[PDB]
């Protein structure tokens, strides 16, 4: 009995132990790399980013709470939110003198619920599709879930996260056959569903800092409003230096803020060959070229025109999207020249949306989705040129 | 100049296919092969760039209110005066291509039948009428709308060619998965909505 | 001359000693039906029949006039047939020395023989099966002709014999075979070798090309792609150096030459080395008393591209010049996919093994994962040196799109060409079978 | 009765055929506009089919498109005048797609495939049935879109909104382009699962 | 005032558009009648005005092209060799024509639109199509649902056919009742059981269908057909009965039947290999034509076996002919397998399905079944079972020849 | 037979022509009333007058609302067909419109009509308030609205955004009754006779003379509204006209 659950059971059995399968034909010796190890390597690549994102979210929330409230009032609000008094019960302190431990604990209280909800809901959808279609559960959902959980504001409602992951898994991935058979990015598909369906909870000033009753614009919005001079952290009253943005001491999503942790993880995966360095190089080339062009043109009314390329790199989710989202192999182009073109398009589109699109302060997700739509066309151009070479016998 | 802004508006910011759901029947039908989709894109470009200016002239010289006789406007003859002109021009283009340009007829004239009185062409002309456009502006808008529609259809054709490897659930195979793909395409294309 | 930079040299422990010795006496030989592409046998012998050295055993229905002759003289013991009565193999027990002789010529006239005479002698002796048309890896038709015959004088397959060692002892036969091929070919003969010097044919038709690099450089398909690109209307023949020696011996002594030098190797071979055997030698007897205890898999040919040597198929292949014995990796490891791979080989750099350069791995037959959808990470481009888009072609093969696969260059590939792509596939796709299915579909529809 | 209901689920113009998609993704944002569009399409298609059947014997055949568009455009213009006279707000909401009814592929499909080779009465009834099926798809998509994007059905508050002291947070995506695409795709999925004969090979 | 001005502008615009279209048509489209060369003979060149399909123009001329599905491009019996013209091959044709034949130039005339000069190389068989108004000799019942139609050709002439070929019978508008059929009491058991006499067939327009011959070439002056009654299926009784089948079963001695041809593509291979014949129902008609043609005309010594599947003893026929052939020819044998023998049959021979009997008794012990040439024709279920069994035996599809009746 | 084809197409294009032209011309008069009643109902709503049904709307609009034309440059009443004035069309023509420069175009409108239309709401024989149509560029599309100013010329009695394309929930809150009602009692100008209406981000202080809470999480639409009210109350907008109203 319980045959209906076999698809899930095997997933556990294969997860704990490697299968005892042996090659039946073709090459009798296979490479040690498998989809499981690739997915787990990508999952571990964002661990530094996830941990620093938790720490940064906790620090920002504590600083904002201390800057807004004090004395008995603070206690009241600490008792009004389950995150705050749950942190208190676990040994953490909400006072300004809190150490890294309390900040990380608060970041965990804000992130672990979102990650758990996303994992459970997306896994339910994936396993439902697999059992109903008699497929074997794939390991791509691990990366999808972690990445989706690391690209949402710390204050995103749990039900909104569930809806977003459901859209990203079912509509964008499962209906196309599942892992390795879709053309769009599931995590960014869900994030865009939340972006366009519930813009209030994933945009503005009240969602990027976990302190209730605190309204603070991020670095990108502040730059758009008043340029480099407007980059001021209201919670602490200190200007946001470029080093602060690079390290990740700024408001934002969990794990997007730190360009250093993302750089470390991206370097590891790129060295391992999991992530295509061509796509990253193309994104860098496009962003640098378009940013320099806009700087040269300049603009007396739009401050975004004067943002240097290195400020584009360290602000918003550009680093996270370039490393862990633009490098999604299934949605990316399958040709090296196509990969270069795809990366250049991603970078150019992100810079364009950042600069000349008032509605969206950041355009990394939209740029990636747009380039996902057109990667097949770059592949088509490359293969057509290759076929033209072939029909000429390569000039032999 | 303002013409470049209008062209970019008609291609990216205002996409006739995804932003306005015009030509979906043909856009979701012949979007199986990149070659045929590209051919229909060229056909749409030609038909739009020939119809938008001609209909602009007809509207600005005949159908414009208080333009022939003071106190009379022939605005109620807009839809038909545009549809008939579109059909006549499409058929005339087909015939001239088949007689003088066999290669162009096969490359372009084959796809005209579908384009005849197509939804996208009438949508573009009616949007031109709904706004105030000069002849040069009308030409630029028509060409840009045609190029944007070609871009959308060619991108969808490439996506379907890539999807050839996909394992779509039965029932979603064909039209349903194409509809979901078009929805995702619009989700991606809304990036220029705020521009 | 031509250098290959994209490829993968498998460092499997147990490289042959590259010294030719005398192998175990073989009292059983066989011809494998499935070894030949698109062959429907018409049997000419039955169990218990007495056959001579080069007596026809079965004919080809799809290739009229092509004769598959016995490799040795003896008594047919069995005709193993599998599913759908597919001819798995024909087995002959060696006995006696009766042989079928042919015309013999001196070495100074082999370049001036009529093409039809060469074709008739080759077909009658059954050596014509050595050739393979690249577009479909089939035996060329009797009446057909090719303007590019590729002599694969190099073996870059893992645990493969050194062709130089074999050729140095049969230099006269190799030169005679080169002259015979030069006369036979309508155009030119391409001797694809390494930098090491080999016997040279004075005929201007024969041209020597040096290929240097990882394993793919040593495959015939790569040589044709780099010298004589093949298509539907451009067919190039392929033959290995040992078959060229056989042709030379056939046209010099007038008798079929079935002696071969095969590298017995693998992690479980006590004394890996080159051994002399006969065509289709029984691998069970060949590897007797030369294997470590345990459950092992014997493979005819390279591990990347070979046939399991078990039961009816436990016989040397016609086009296989190497025996590779591996361990059966049926053991299940706890979190084996999450451990630092000090002893794990991979094209990617996700294991510690790549850090220790010069290491040798006791690779087993384990798939190192489960079946999953293709998720490109650039491995195919890394291991494919041909001017193709490997990822999209492999997607075409997986999706069964025969037309798109052909447009991308599926016609120029053999099952051996995609062996590396199968090796480095994270999803564990056997691209050889998919390519063979697509090519069979193309042949049927064409 | 069989022919009237045939194009509702068995031969739906949008699920099986791909005719009439352009209007479906635009006027479904509100149930009022969707329903008025269903009525307009039914009326125009039925009357055009009847007239084309009445003139299905003596037509140029050289300007076929011009003649079969003249009747359709006259009917659509009359319908536009009525809609701008009665239900002016609905006409404004429909914006330009009121005109597009001439190019709506359903009307031509049933003018050429049926009205040109059928008696006027069966042609009219077939047009009514095809309009009914198109309106069924339109009303389903519009019901879901309006309910999940504004918590209102036909302008009547069904789900109280937080902005109005309610409990439901409107889903903005239902008011944008992709929602209609996804809803049509999933409705096609459901229809083809309940009617496997329509599954495409 | 506004109404009049709008009306005149409307008329002007429409008239200008249609006039432009008409003038362009006149000046651009060559109205000159197209000319198609048939087989390269100037006499057979056909001059036809532009418009319509190639099949209609060919039928108008003296060359008739076999067609079953008509103007739908579905059956594929109207293949023609278009050396030049006709444009590319449309997607529907490829479903019935392979890529290699497309390279050769095989195209569907019914699907090919005649719009420009074309060159055709129609074969002699298609070129040499003749019609006859034969007289019905007898239409007796050889089984429960099979009738033997014997036709005397006018003037004693013979159809120049080949064994395994078929002709096309044409019937005009008519009305027949199943009660009028002359069914002997011996074969009326099932008819009474299922009340098959209730059905009536009405045809309003002339129709044409294909039917194979049961006589071999030297059987001069006669055409023998084994026609099955295509009664409505038991699960769908109210659907109309078979048109042509009912019409032929309504024919009697002295009636005039219009036939055309000869046609056919299922022909014996010219080889010395053994031949295995498998027959079911109406398949006896073509099948007979082969065996006799192999012994009476060709006098071939090839080893030949025949295996017919049936339900009961009464379902069998032609027993005397095959028995005489077997007695007079030691290289030919034949067997009949009854799936459900009746008590009155007193049967003691092979029982069950034909494929199972053939496999168990003959092919199982056969040393080289793949080397035999298999001709087979019967009901679709028998056809599928036999093909699957043979494929499981390793027989390639080329050695398997199927005369699919489309049942 | 080209003759028969031409004759039949001519007859068709005559009969359908008659039908279409008669339908269009006959309903032309009704098309005007139906189009006008929408704006009339909006004026009644902003004016504080309740009306339901077309007949009641037209009756009350004619009884209580007096449309008039005002010259922005001089801020004085002018004579014309105010009831049948199309400010949108006028702004698009150089004859009745002026091109605004970057500095003056605070509301991001390309052209400003020379003569605008206001609506005097008169409780009796004297005007009780004035409804001004003010429009400005938002984040997504031009937003048009009616602002009710008391006879004093400084107090705003109501506001309604009758045409605005914005994201519902974020930018569509201009249609929210609470936010619009928050404008009642606010003062447009300060003591110096300078624009003072301000949309405070994050919530204006309670009781502020000129502070109105902005749209939550919609700073861009709120900025558009602020620019609209700053430009239309400036020298080039309704400023001079409001000064004349202040002095009578
Ligand atoms: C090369 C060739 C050779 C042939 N040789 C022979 C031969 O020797 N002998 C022979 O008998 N036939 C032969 N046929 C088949 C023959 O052409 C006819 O297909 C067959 O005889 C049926 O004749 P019919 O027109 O009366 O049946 P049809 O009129 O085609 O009827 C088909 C069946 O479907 C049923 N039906 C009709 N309408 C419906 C409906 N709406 N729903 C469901 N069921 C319906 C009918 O009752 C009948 O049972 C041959 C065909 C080919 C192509
Ligand atoms: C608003 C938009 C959402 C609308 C939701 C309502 C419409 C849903 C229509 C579902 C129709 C399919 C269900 C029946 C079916 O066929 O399911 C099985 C399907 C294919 O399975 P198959 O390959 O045929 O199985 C082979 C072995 N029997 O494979 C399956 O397992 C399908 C499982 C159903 C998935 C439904 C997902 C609904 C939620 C997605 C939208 C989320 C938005 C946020
Ligand atoms: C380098 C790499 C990056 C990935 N990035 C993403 C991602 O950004 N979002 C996601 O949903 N899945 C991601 N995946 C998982 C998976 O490849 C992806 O969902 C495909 O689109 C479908 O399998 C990634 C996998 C790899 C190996
Ligand atoms: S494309 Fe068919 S309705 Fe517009
Ligand atoms: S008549 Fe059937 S294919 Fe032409």
């Amino acid at each position: 009995k319980h045959e209906k659950w076999f698809a899930l059971y095997e997933a556990a059995a294969t997860l704990f132990y490697t299968p005892g399968l042996v090659t039946k034909r073709s090459s009798h010796v296979r490479d040690s790399v498998d989809l499981k190890r690739i997915m787990i390597m990508v999952w571990l690549a964002v661990f530094p980013a996830m941990f620093w994102g938790m720490y940064n979210a906790g620090g920002q929330a504590i600083a904002a709470l201390n800057h807004l409230y004090s004395g008995d009032q603070l206690a009241a609000i600490v008792a009004g939110n389950w995150h705050y008094w749950l942190t208190e019960m676990l040994g953490g302190t909400m006072s300004s003198d809190a150490g890294w431990g309390s900040k990380m604990l608060l970041g965990a209280t804000y992130f672990l619920p979102i990650y758990a909800t996303v994992f459970i809901v997306g896994g339910f959808w994936e396993v439902l599709f697999c059992m109903v279609r008699k497929h074997e559960v794939n390991e791509g959902f691990f990366v999808t879930s972690i990445l989706f959980a690391l690209i949402v504001p710390p204050t995103l409602p749990l039900w909104q996260a569930a809806l977003g992951i459901t859209f990203g898994v079912v509509v964008a991935k499962e209906v196309f056959g599942g892992t390795g058979r879709n053309f769009l990015n599931p995590a960014l598909a869900g994030r865009a569903f939340l972006f366009f369906a519930y813009p209030a909870q994933i945009s503005g000033d009240l969602v990027w800092t976990a302190a209730d009753g605190y309204s603070g614009a991020t670095a990108l919005s502040q730059w758009a409003q008043g340029g480099a001079g407007a980059l001021i952290n209201n919670a602490t009253g200190q200007t946001i230096t470029w080093m602060d943005a690079f390290i990740g001491n700024i408001p934002g999503s969990i794990g997007e803020v730190s360009t250093l942790a993302l750089m470390i993880g991206a370097a590891f995966i790129v060295y391992m060959g999991i992530a295509s360095w061509r796509i990253i190089g193309g994104v860098m080339i496009g962003m640098i070229l378009l940013s320099t062009l806009f700087n040269v043109i300049g603009s007396d009314t739009n401050a975004m025109f004067n943002m240097p390329w290195h400020w584009h790199l360290v602000l918003g989710g550009f680093a996270f999207g370039m490393f862990f989202m633009a490098t999604d192999p299934v949605s990316a182009s399958f040709t090296n020249s196509g990969k270069w073109a795809y990366g250049i398009l991603i970078g150019v589109m992100c810079v364009l949306i950042r600069v000349v699109n008032p509605a969206y302060p950041e355009g990394m997700m939209l740029a990636i989705l747009f380039a996902n739509l057109f990667a097949p066309l770059f592949d088509h151009v490359v293969v057509e040129r290759n076929i033209k070479r072939r029909l000429a016998r390569y000039g032999k | 100049e303002h013409y470049i802004s209008l062209l970019v508006k008609s291609i990216f910011i205002e996409n006739m296919a995804l932003s306005f759901f015009l030509g979906m029947c043909t856009f979701l039908a012949v979007s199986k092969k990149v070659k045929t989709s590209f051919g229909l894109g060229i056909a749409v470009i030609v038909v739009l760039t020939i119809s938008v200016p001609v209909n602009n002239l007809v509207y600005n010289l005949v159908l414009k209110p208080d333009a022939l006789v003071e106190g009379v406007d022939l605005s109620f003859l807009n839809f038909i005066t545009f549809i008939g002109v579109i059909a006549a021009l499409v058929q005339i283009l087909e015939m001239i291509l088949d007689r003088f340009f066999p290669p162009l007829y096969n490359a372009l004239g084959i796809f005209l039948p579908l384009i005849t009185v197509n939804c996208a062409i009438f949508g573009g002309v009616s949007f031109m009428v709904q706004r105030d456009y000069s002849f040069a502006e009308s030409v630029v808008y028509g060409f840009g709308s045609g190029v944007g529609w070609m871009l959308a259809i060619v991108a969808l054709a490439g996506i379907r060619e890539k999807m050839k490897y996909s394992d779509v659930p039965p029932g979603l195979r064909g039209l349903g998965i194409t509809f979901i793909t078009a929805g995702l395409m619009a989700l991606g294309f809304m990036s220029f909505s705020g521009v | 001359m031509i250098t290959i930079k994209k490829g993968l040299d498998l460092p499997i422990a147990g490289t042959p000693s590259q010294v030719i010795s005398d192998g175990k006496a073989i009292k059983k030989v066989a011809l494998l039906g499935e070894e030949y592409v698109g062959m429907r046998p018409t049997m000419h012998v039955r169990v218990g029949d007495e056959v001579k050295k080069a007596q026809i055993l079965f004919e080809d229905k799809k290739n009229p006039g092509v004769k598959f002759t016995s490799p040795v003289s003896g008594k047919v013991v069995e005709i193993n047939r599998g599913a759908k009565r597919v001819l798995q193999s024909v087995v002959i027990e060696v006995a006696g020395d009766d042989q079928v002789t042919f015309d013999k010529f001196e070495a100074n006239q082999l370049a001036s023989l009529n093409r039809d005479a060469i074709k008739t002698q080759l077909v009658e002796s059954g050596l014509w099966t050595a050739f393979r048309t690249r577009p479909f890896s089939k035996v060329p038709a009797i009446d057909s002709t090719s303007e590019a015959i590729f002599v694969t004088a190099m073996d870059t397959n893992p645990l493969a014999a050194e062709p130089t060692v074999v050729i140095n002892e049969q230099s006269e036969a190799f030169v005679a075979g080169l002259d015979v091929l030069s006369a036979l070919t309508t155009g030119k003969v391409y001797v694809c070798k390494k930098g090491t010097s080999l016997p040279r044919s004075q005929q201007p038709n024969v041209e020597e090309h040096v290929f240097d690099g990882p394993h793919p450089a040593g495959l015939a398909g790569t040589h044709m792609h780099f010298l004589y690109p093949v298509s539907a209307d451009h067919v190039a023949w392929s033959i290995n150096y040992q078959d060229v020696i056989a042709v030379g011996q056939l046209f010099l002594t007038g008798e079929l030459y079935t002696q071969r030098v095969v590298s017995l190797a693998g992690p479980v071979v006590n004394k890996p080395r080159l051994v002399r055997t006969v065509m289709g030698a029984s691998l069970e007897q060949l590897v007797d008393s030369e294997i470590m205890p345990g459950e092992v898999r014997i493979i005819s040919g390279s591990v990347l591209s070979g046939t399991k040597a078990t039961g009816p198929h436990a016989y040397l292949g016609r086009y296989h010049l190497q025996v590779s014995v591996l361990r059966e990796g049926r053991d299940k490891e706890l979190f084996g996919w999450a451990m630092p791979g000090k002893n794990k080989f991979s094209v990617t750099r996700s294991f510690l093994g790549h850090l220790f350069k010069g290491q040798v791995y006791n690779m087993t037959t384990t798939t190192n994962g489960s079946d999953r959808s293709m998720v490109p990470i650039g491995n195919y481009e890394k291991v494919m040196p041909l001017d193709m888009e490997p990822t999209l072609l492999l997607r075409d093969l997986c999706a069964g799109d025969s037309d798109s696969a052909v447009r991308l260059g599926a016609l120029e590939l053999d099952e051996e060409d995609l062996a590396l792509c199968t090796f480095v596939c994270p999803g564990k796709y056997e691209y050889g079978q998919l390519l063979r299915e697509c090519l069979d579909k193309i042949e049927k529809e064409g | 009765k069989k022919s009237v209901l045939a194009p509702v689920l068995d031969n739906n113009p949008i699920a099986l055929q791909v005719l009439g998609v352009c209007s479906a993704l635009a006027v479904t944002t509100k149930l009022e506009t969707a329903f008025v569009m269903t009525l307009a399409v039914m009326f125009v298609t039925a009357l055009s089919n009847f007239f084309v059947s009445l003139i299905r014997n003596h037509i140029p055949n050289s300007v076929r498109i011009i003649v079969q568009m003249a009747i359709i455009a006259s009917l659509v213009i009359v319908v536009d005048q009525i809609l701008k006279a009665y239900l002016y707000d609905i006409s404004k909401q429909l914006s330009v797609f009121v005109g597009l009814i001439i190019t709506n592929c359903i009307v031509m499909g049933r003018a050429e495939a049926f009205a040109m080779k059928s008696e006027p009465i069966p042609s009219f009834i077939d047009g009514i049935g095809n309009g009914l099926g198109y309106g069924f798809v339109l009303m389903t998509v519009g019901f879901f879109r309006e309910l999940l994007g504004s918590g209102k059905l036909f302008g009547l508050e069904v789900l109280p909104l937080i902005s109005n002291g309610g409990w439901y947070q409107p889903n903005g995506l239902m008011l944008l382009a992709p929602s209609a695409f996804f809803l049509i795709g999933f409705m096609i999925w459901a229809i083809r699962t309940f009617k496997p004969e329509q599954v495409e090979a | 005032s506004t109404i009049i001005f709008g009306v005149v502008m409307f008329t002007l615009i429409i008239l200008a558009l249609v006039l432009v279209i008409l003038f362009a048509k006149s000046k651009l489209v060559p109205t000159g009648d197209i000319t198609i060369s048939i087989n390269g003979d100037p006499e057979k060149a056909i001059v036809t005005q532009p418009g319509g399909k190639l099949l209609t123009a060919l039928a108008g001329a003296g060359v008739f092209v076999s067609s079953a599905c008509g103007g739908g491009g579905s059956c594929g019996q109207c293949r023609v060799k278009i050396k030049s013209g006709g444009g590319d091959i449309l997607p529907t044709e490829l479903d019935h024509i392979s890529k290699g034949e497309a390279r050769e130039g095989e195209r569907l005339a019914c699907q090919v639109a005649v719009k420009a000069d074309m060159d055709l190389e129609l074969p002699e068989e298609i070129f040499g199509v003749k019609k006859w108004e034969c007289t019905v000799i007898s239409n007796d019942n050889k089984a429960t649902f099979i009738k033997e139609l014997k036709l005397a050709i006018p003037d004693g002439e013979s159809v120049p056919f080949r064994a395994g070929g078929y002709i096309q019978i044409e019937a005009p508008a008519h009305h027949v009742k199943y009660a009028d059929f002359d069914v002997p009491e011996k074969y009326r058991g099932d008819w009474d059981k299922f009340n098959l006499f209730r059905y009536e067939s009405k045809v309003d327009e002339p129709i044409i269908r294909a039917y194979s011959m049961a006589n071999y070439p030297e059987e001069f002056g006669i055409i023998m057909l084994n026609v099955r009654i295509a009664t409505p299926p038991p699960n769908n009784p109210n659907v109309p009965p078979g048109q042509m089948s009912s019409y032929i079963w309504s024919l009697k001695a002295g009636d005039k039947c219009t036939i055309s041809g000869p046609f056919g593509e299922f022909f014996a291979k010219d080889t010395d290999a053994e031949m295995v014949f498998i027959g079911g129902g109406a398949g006896m008609a073509p099948m007979r034509s082969h065996i006799f043609d192999q012994l009476k005309r060709l006098k071939s010594k090839r080893k030949m076996s025949y295996w017919y599947g049936a339900r009961s003893k009464r379902e069998m026929f032609y027993v005397e002919d095959f028995d005489g052939l077997a007695a007079e020819n030691d290289n030919f044998v034949w067997h009949c397998a009854l799936s459900d023998p009746q008590p009155e049959d007193n049967w003691t021979g092979y029982t069950g399905f034909i494929h199972n009997v053939l496999y168990e008794n003959y092919l199982k012990d056969h040393e080289a079944p793949e080397d035999c040439e298999y001709y087979m024709c019967g009901p679709p279920m028998m056809n599928a079972a036999v093909i699957n069994m043979l494929k499981n035996l390793g027989v390639e599809e080329e050695n398997i020849l199927l005369d699919d009746f489309g049942g | 037979s080209i003759k028969k084809t031409l004759f039949v197409v001519i007859a068709l294009s005559l009969v359908c022509s008659i039908i279409v032209s008669a339908a269009a011309v006959g309903l032309r008069d009704k098309q005007k009333e139906n189009a006008a009643l929408d704006k009339q109902s909006k004026i009644l709503q902003v004016a504080g007058i309740e009306a339901k049904g077309s007949k009641q709307i037209v009756e009350l609009f004619n009884k209580s609302i007096e449309p008039r034309l005002v010259d922005f440059n001089t801020g004085d009443f002018v004579e014309g067909d105010a009831a049948n004035y199309d400010q949108r069309k006028a702004a698009k023509e150089a004859s009745e419109s002026i091109k605004l420069t970057a500095e003056q175009d605070k509301a991001k409108i390309q052209r400003r009509a020379n003569v605008g239309v206001v609506y005097l709401v008169k409780d009796g024989d004297k005007t009780s308030k004035v409804i001004l149509p003010v429009h400005g560029n938002g984040l997504w599309s031009m937003m048009y609205a009616f602002v009710a100013v008391e006879t004093d010329g400084n107090t705003v009695s109501g506001l309604t955004y009758y045409e605005q394309g914005e994201t519902p929930g974020l930018g569509g809150e201009v249609e929210n009754p609470a936010w619009r009602a928050q404008w009642v009692g606010k003062k447009l100008f300060d003591e110096n006779h300078k624009p003072a209406i301000k949309i405070v981000k994050g919530g204006a202080p309670q009781g502020s003379e000129h502070g109105v809470d902005g749209l939550s999480g919609a700073t861009l639409t709120s900025n558009g509204v602020q620019n609209t009210f700053d430009f239309w109350l400036g020298d080039m907008g309704f400023g001079p006209f409001l000064t004349k109203v202040r002095d009578g």
